[PDB]
């Protein structure tokens, strides 16, 4: 029982919460979407400069 | 034009810097009473959901102090403490009865 | 003795409501027992009220999260995640029912195994 | 005797469960190392976007 | 495909603080739900992934 | 939770999380102390009977 | 009388009531029996327990 309890504490401690990786993925996606919007805005200023 | 162009200078970098400092989960707001939006991380049921939650370390300590297993649902903490108090009352009564009997 | 007596009479009035307090033998022992009982009841009533109010709050919070997860899954996986086969639904119900039976925080193995 | 049998059954059970736990633990440990590699990959992808 | 669908969904929700339409609420990075939906894989791949 | 543990409506103007953990530890200690007293009392009783 | 004691002791496990208490105080015993339904098995009020 003492061995099982030690092993249990280890599993609970390993509860792989890949929250950091997931956060980075979320941020990456949001920034990609942000980049796309900002590229559209750059294209609009380029048109004004041509004029 | 010079003034407005200066306002937009490094605009992307300025925004990204402010974004990098934000906690994304703080943006997840749920309404419990239909009116008040609270971040899901501040909900009492999520205090033990993630090792990275702000209050996880504090409540982990409270669970261990009241001998409540970490796998138990957070809704069980008050009921459990109430039972412990009940037990304390019972033990006091038993001690008093036994002391009287002796 | 006069203070304990007042507390008991008030407590009995509260418990029996609109019913006339039944006549009982008022001696030192009967008063002590009633007094211990009154103190115990009052302390437990307070504890149960706090637990009941908390459970109401938790019920609301769980409901809100359930809606959130349902919406997340509908938007991400489509309505088709709810169209599982009869056996699939049975498996899902058994996991759910097992977790509820052990009062687990979640359906992870890290919670199920220690329980 | 029944108790001895019952305790032996329980002992066998605990041994089986310990073994299973050790497997799950080894498996999770491997998964946790690999998840750290994912964190590093996703960290690179995030630097590309920046 | 599945990772991307879940991520888009998670991020869409980060944006949609179910709050009340205020016709006036400033989205994070100025992104709308539609900006994220554009980052979904092609509709044929999404249906395939869900099946 | 704090009200349930401290009993005393002493309107403490400032409740801390550290205070909450301390009051929780106290309840557990009180129960442990009461169980120890009961055990002593049981020994005393057993000696008297012997 | 023994039945009344058993009933009261089972429902009000905290009360240290002896047979001598109920023999000398018959009307008090009636009060305890009437209180038992009003008090839940845990010492709390029956209404609050239902809630």
């Amino acid at each position: 029982q003492e061995q099982i309890q030690t092993a249990e504490r280890e599993i609970v401690g390993q509860d792989l919460n890949c929250e950091r990786a997931q956060d980075l993925c979320r941020r990456s996606l949001l920034l990609r979407a942000f980049n796309k919007k900002r590229e559209e805005e750059c294209e609009a200023l380029c048109q004004s400069n041509k004029k | 034009i010079i003034q407005e162009s200066q306002r937009l200078q490094d605009s992307i970098q300025k925004e990204v810097k402010h974004f990098s400092a934000i906690c994304l989960p703080a943006l997840l707001k749920v309404s419990t009473d239909g009116f008040n939006l609270l971040p899901s991380r501040e909900l009492s049921i999520n205090r033990m959901s993630n090792t990275h939650a702000p209050y996880y370390g504090i409540f982990k300590g409270i669970y261990e102090s009241v001998r409540l297993p970490l796998y138990k649902a957070p809704e069980s903490v008050l009921s459990h403490v109430a039972d412990m108090k009940k037990q304390l009352f019972f033990l006091r009564s038993q001690l008093s009865s036994r002391s009287e009997a002796i | 003795m006069d203070e304990k007596s007042t507390k008991i009479i008030m407590w009995l009035k509260k418990m029996f409501g609109d019913k006339p307090l039944p006549p009982y033998e008022v001696n030192t022992r009967t008063m002590e027992i009633l007094y211990q009982l009154a103190e115990w009841n009052e302390a437990r009533d307070k504890d149960l009220s706090l637990v009941t109010e908390d459970l109401k709050l938790k019920s609301a919070e769980v409901k809100a999260e359930a809606k959130y997860l349902q919406d997340l899954l509908t938007e991400g996986l489509g309505p088709s995640y709810t169209n599982l086969s009869r056996m699939g639904n049975n498996y899902l119900n058994q996991i759910v029912d097992s977790c509820l039976a052990l009062e687990l925080k979640n359906s992870s193995l890290s919670s199920y195994i220690p329980a | 005797e029944e108790e001895v049998k019952a305790l032996q059954k329980q002992k066998n059970l605990h041994i089986r469960r310990r073994n299973k736990l050790q497997m799950v633990e080894s498996g999770n440990r491997q998964m946790c190392l690999k998840s750290k590699d994912k964190e590093e990959e996703t960290g690179r992808a995030f630097q590309e976007v920046l | 495909g599945l990772q991307q669908c879940m991520l888009v969904s998670e991020c869409s929700r980060l944006l949609t603080a179910d709050s009340v339409p205020p016709s006036d609420s400033t989205s994070i990075l100025g992104l709308d739900k539609q900006d994220l939906l554009d980052l979904l894989p092609p509709n044929m791949l999404v249906l395939w992934v869900r099946d | 939770l704090y009200q349930l543990l401290d009993g005393d409506n002493t309107q403490k103007l400032f409740r801390t999380y550290d205070g909450l953990e301390s009051v929780a530890q106290k309840l557990s200690q009180d129960i442990a102390s009461m169980r120890d007293q009961l055990e002593v009392s049981e020994q005393e009783h057993s000696l008297l009977l012997s | 009388m023994a039945q009344t004691l058993q009933y009261v002791s089972s429902r009000l496990s905290m009360l240290q009531i002896d047979e001598e208490d109920l023999e000398r105080n018959a009307q008090f015993g009636k009060v305890l029996i009437e209180l038992c339904p009003l008090l839940g098995p845990n010492g709390g009020s029956a209404n609050l327990n239902r809630e």
